[PDB]
């Protein structure tokens, strides 16, 4: 590889916009660390560019210029600094320097250089920790293709809900299935709250999969919303393709619980809650709730209580909403919840009411007026 | 703090 | 009957205000707390750490006097909880050692424990001082401007008390001067007030820290001085702290008197390039500059690694007067210290090897002064 | 890193 001849031109803007999302998956250890960079290749007028966290695979690609093929190992984070401090040049010229193990950044300029031009130096891997990094992009089981604008929604209210510590396997992952009407069904939960998402997507083949939610908050980052994308799934992967991207990550081989089971049939209490005052006075009342999260809510034909209390202190906070912002049909119950459960479920809705409904001492169930696609179940808290 | 009445669970 | 009524939008600014110096995490401790006090149709809050002493009155409507003092961070947040009420009613349950705050059955309701009134003496302080020897008036856009070009130069660490200060003095034309520095930069800052008695007090720097968020920047600010305390008194608030008791360095000995070398710089683009150098630039903080007749080269390199980012500024944008010379400076310093220049240029003035000389074109009341690092 | 030229203190 000889300088002149080993280089790309690209539009800084957008490499660096590209950088963003590629590293959005690494975890930035140490500038030596090979799983602390990202692999870009040159092939022809196409910049590749690859990441991974080592179960999720990224690549995206990119238009440039170039002479000559070649790969580049570079730290994600330095890489980024050096496209972040040229963004004043709507080009840059990137010059890889394979005898020195640095790529060498100029601002590509329309006409001559002069003698002392604004420059930067990235040291690089050396050609043989390539071979370590690189992965290249399984007999699928089965596919589907949606609207990207639907997914993003779909994994807007079904991402948060997914237990949050990877280690724990299964309540981590998204579950796909199917329902009676053979309609693709998403399920999170992490054993207190869930999320369920009924598409109108037809599936013929059997649906059984398990995977994991880091993917898809990384995803609901790079959809751009317009245009259509591709879900692919095989016996141990997953698979996406939309746009200029292409992703992939392992399943998790887990049996997914039996979430059936504790969808509520008929709900005896039921309320309709304007949505806006409930986040409100959420955030009001969340100053007088303690690290337990535990928010008292009380529901009656007038009015619903919130009720943020320290029982050692005595600091309490009293709120009420209602008419015309709250109507109910119900027995007087007095129930405690974890406000931020709450929050975040309701944070998700875009109606202008929500409804809430419960039996007794069982699963709070909120969902959307003339939606009957998703579920949110938050469990109660003991009272005491 | 209870569980979801999920088999197995809670 | 122990309660007043206030404008909700009102007392939360003023809380906002006062709980500034107060930096207690436990809920049971009095220095966590300020104090308000009810007096006919005045609220007036206090807060201190016991160093700064602060003191606000709004108006309010109330019938009884009383005083509450009550944990600082959950008063904030109870008057923030009812932001959405245009006036709250506030009333005091001494039978239960409680504040309660209401709308002005089936209410929204806060109740918010307090203090004893035991513990108010322990926290209490009267700003009523006529140890007071002399005072000056300045108007509060000068003084604002005064202190955002003097805050930030001195010492970090209070426990170094004099450079810790803010430096009071006059100049030989009788003007008010401020002085501040921790050993490396350094701003010196004349004001428009003329001064007529002995100024050499040396007050600690976070007191002005606490004032720049104060200040509305309109109408004046009384400044007192005593032989141990200073105030200032201004709008509806009134401050107060002690003085260091020290000698603060000879500044006048190190200002420069002719420098050799002379660049003037556009303030925009040097402000853009350090930023973008600093991604290049490691702990340390050094970058090097090169001044050339043509140009000025910023250089950021990690002499380890090879990484290196190199940024030039030229003509129309950069005119200098003087020798080649290469320095090291601390790039944190050179970046904070531009950061409070308004005009469109800057001058950067030095004698080779020794401390760099900023200032403003047509401007003689600011000076900053920056020792270069060692270049090997 | 040199301190400006003060006395006393450097």
């Amino acid at each position: 590889h000889m300088l002149h001849n080993t280089f790309f031109i690209c539009e800084t803007n957008q490499i660096m916009n590209e950088i963003e999302k590629a590293k959005g998956i690494i975890l930035n250890r140490n500038m030596n660390d090979i799983w602390s960079a990202l692999l870009i290749e040159v092939k022809k007028s196409n910049l590749i560019i690859k990441s991974t966290d080592r179960n999720i695979f990224f690549e995206s690609t990119i238009s440039i210029v170039s002479e000559t093929d070649f790969k580049v190992l570079i730290n994600a984070s330095n890489f980024y600094d050096a496209v972040k401090a040229f963004n004043f040049y709507k080009k840059i010229k990137i010059v890889f320097n394979e005898n020195n193990s640095k790529l060498e950044i100029m601002g590509e300029l329309n006409d001559e250089k002069e003698e002392y031009e604004d420059h930067l130096k990235e040291p690089t891997f050396s050609y043989e920790e390539i071979e370590n990094y690189n992965y290249d992009m399984e007999d699928y089981t089965f596919g589907i293709e949606i609207k990207q604008k639907s997914f993003k929604k779909v994994i807007n209210r079904i991402a948060f809900s997914a237990h949050l510590d990877e280690s724990k396997n299964v309540l981590n992952g998204v579950y796909f299935s199917k329902d009676e009407d053979s309609k693709l069904l998403l399920v999170s939960t992490n054993g207190h709250r869930m999320s369920i998402c009924k598409t109108e997507v037809i599936v013929e083949e059997d649906v059984n999969f398990i995977v994991p939610v880091k993917i898809f908050n990384f995803l609901k980052h790079l959809m751009s919303g317009e245009g259509m994308v591709k879900i692919k799934f095989s016996d141990k992967k997953f698979y996406v393709e939309f746009d200029n991207y292409k992703i992939a990550c392992s399943l998790i081989n887990g049996n997914y619980p039996d979430y059936k089971s504790i969808i509520p049939k008929e709900q005896k209490n039921k309320s309709l809650v304007s949505l806006g005052i409930l986040k409100d006075r959420l955030a009001r009342v969340n100053l007088y709730v303690d690290k337990s999260r535990k928010l008292v809510l009380t529901f009656s034909e007038l009015q619903l209580k919130l009720l943020g209390e320290d029982l050692i202190t005595g600091r309490k906070g009293e709120f009420f909403i209602k008419d015309p912002n709250y109507l109910y049909d119900g027995a007087d119950e007095v129930m405690a919840i974890n406000i931020s459960y709450f929050v975040e479920a309701i944070s998700v809705f875009e109606t202008s009411k929500i409804e809430i409904q419960f039996n007794s001492g069982n699963v709070l169930k909120l969902s959307e007026p003339e939606n009957f696609n998703f579920t949110h179940l938050i469990m109660p808290m003991s009272l005491g | 703090v209870p569980t979801l009445p999920l088999v197995p669970x809670g």
